[PDB]
């Protein structure tokens, strides 16, 4: 039950500021070392700032590549970790994770967040547009292939696809985000099932969960 | 600061085999007073955040199968999997957990080789809903070969290719080690509505003949 939930993040102006949040629970926050780590695209685990356990002052100490611009705090009474991004750049965007640096005999980090998406751009946002992807009955060879072209899109950020079908048969295949021309992103996700788990008039709803935004879905036919 | 170097940066098994990554420090992670290495091995699937593998130089997190083993202390220390299994798909980061700034290595991708394994391809027709605002998307799907290397060529009409096609390839399977792509070309309204046999065509190591879907309307 010990649970660590990043939020807050996404589209960010270079200049501009961030305030990512870790929501710290089932554990005596009070008193671990929490730490935050980032992912930059095609890069290692990076750390970057460190808080400490109410033991020996919630000290802090930040990674060259951010002391100065980032600043990290602990609301004690609700349990949250907290991350100040200042000034941020371009080179800033990564995944944000929050870790526990346990110590028994040894430290390592014992739990990890899910992370949260940062993309320092001077682009702007920009929704998919979700079109269907069917096959007239003249090209379904049964299993049916169905799928969501999730289309013309900014930032990349974290698109999660899941669809309102699940079992033995029933695969799911989420292609990775391509720059287009527009210097935007599309990406689509095919559900393949059987021919009579996708009958007629009947459709399957495809969920696009972006970032840190509200859901987004579409109903597709068989 | 700790420089962690981990090698090989990549490792290509055909599974139920045994392996060996390694990762030293330029600086002793072990203790000179409790004595024991600060040095955690992490596994990094697929788009999911990094999980506790090995703890100390060698202690197995709970939970974790027995395949992973880990030993050294000092500088030079070592991850082997026992037996390769397609799960294992995933990179193998190791860290300097002993003093700020934390540091942590390259990583290792682990990739499962296997048998040749022959595409399944797919044309989907641009949407009429999309159609009604200038593009026309012909979406092509491959799924399920090895090895990835493939190529895709967009013959248009009579015979074309093309910039305005985009490429997509999956991660390697968790389950066969297989790949999947999508090639995306996206042309306009108008241009779509020009010609109206559009095809695919994979050329794959599998198969001699370049493996064909097509399609041919627009006027409709
Ligand atoms: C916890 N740690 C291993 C990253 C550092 C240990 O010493 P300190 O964190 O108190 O400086």
């Amino acid at each position: 039950e010990v649970k660590l939930v990043e939020s807050g993040g996404g589209l960010v102006q270079p200049g501009g500021s961030l305030r990512l949040s870790c929501a710290t629970s089932g554990f005596t926050f009070s008193d671990f070392y929490m730490e935050w780590v980032r992912q930059p695209p095609g890069k290692r685990l990076e750390w970057i700032a460190a808080s400490r356990n109410k033991g020996n002052k919630y000290t802090t100490e930040y990674s060259a590549s951010v002391k100065g611009r980032f600043i990290v705090s602990r609301d004690t009474s609700q349990s949250i970790l907290y991350l100040q991004m200042n000034a941020l750049r371009a080179e800033d965007t990564a995944i944000y994770y929050c870790a526990r640096n346990y110590y028994g005999s040894t430290w390592y980090f014992d739990v990890w967040g899910a992370g949260t998406t940062v993309t320092v751009s001077s682009e702007s946002a920009r929704n998919p547009t979700i079109y269907p992807l069917t096959l007239p009955p003249a090209l379904s060879s049964d299993p049916v292939i169905i799928g969501c072209l999730i289309h013309d899109y900014f930032p990349s950020g974290t698109m999660n696809v899941t669809w309102g079908k699940s079992g033995k048969d029933i695969t799911t295949v989420n292609f990775p985000p391509a720059l287009a021309s527009g210097g935007r992103y599309t990406m689509s996700n095919q559900l393949t099932l059987p021919a009579v788990e996708c009958p007629e008039g009947e459709s399957v709803k495809c969920s696009v969960q972006h970032d840190s935004n509200p859901v987004q879905e579409l109903d597709v036919n068989c | 600061d700790i420089v962690m170097t981990q090698s090989p940066s990549s490792l290509s098994v055909s599974a139920g085999e045994r392996v060996t990554m390694s990762c030293k420090s330029s600086q002793s992670l072990l203790n000179s007073g409790n004595q024991k290495n600060f040095l955690a091995w992490y596994q990094q699937k697929p788009g999911q955040p990094p999980k506790l593998l090995i703890y100390g130089a060698s202690t197995r997190e709970s939970g974790v199968p027995d395949r992973f083993t880990g030993s050294g202390s000092g500088t030079d220390f070592t991850l082997t999997i026992s037996s390769v299994q397609a799960e294992d798909l995933a990179v193998y980061y190791c860290q300097n957990d002993h003093s700020y700034p934390l540091t942590f290595g390259a990583g290792t991708k682990l990739e499962i080789k296997r048998a040749d394994a022959a595409p399944t391809v797919s044309i989907f027709p641009p949407s009429s809903e999309q159609l009604t605002s200038g593009g026309a998307s012909v979406v092509c799907f491959l799924n399920n070969f090895y090895p990835k290397d493939i190529n895709v060529k967009w013959k248009i009409d009579g015979s074309e290719r093309q910039n305005g096609v985009l490429n997509s390839w999956t991660d390697q399977d968790s389950k066969d080690s297989t790949y999947s792509m999508s090639s995306t070309l996206t042309l306009t309204k108008d241009e779509y509505e020009r010609h109206n046999s559009y095809t695919c065509e994979a050329t794959h190591k599998t198969s001699t003949s370049p493996i064909v879907k097509s399609f041919n309307r627009n006027e409709c």
